[PDB]
């Protein structure tokens, strides 16, 4: 089956190029959402609000 | 007719490292400037 298989080829190229893409995607949206600063900041010990 | 040979002397076989040997053409077709995969009875590298 996979000899059978290999003569497509470039069909699960295309898809695994596909799911790559989403999978990276995601990545750069929590980025984008979460990371907007880079200064990690810190509350201080008072709350004094 | 055939005779035996005497004068020998053996030693340990002697290995090789066989690194990108082992190669030849798959078909008899001119295919230029494409990357093409195959699956053989290959050397492996
Ligand atoms: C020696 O030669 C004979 C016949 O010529 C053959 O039967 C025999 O197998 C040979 N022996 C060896 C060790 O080569």
């Amino acid at each position: 089956c996979s000899n059978l298989l290999l003569q497509y080829g470039s069909f699960c190229t295309q898809l695994n190029r596909a799911l790559t893409g989403i999978a990276v995607e995601q990545d750069k949206n929590t980025q984008e959402v979460f990371a907007q600063v880079k200064q990690i900041y810190k509350t201080p010990p008072i709350k004094d609000f | 007719q055939c005779v035996n040979l005497t004068t020998r002397t053996q030693l340990p076989p002697a290995y090789t490292n066989s690194f990108t040997r082992g190669v030849y053409y798959p078909d008899k077709v001119f295919r230029s400037s494409v990357l093409h995969s195959t699956q053989d009875l290959f050397l492996p590298f």
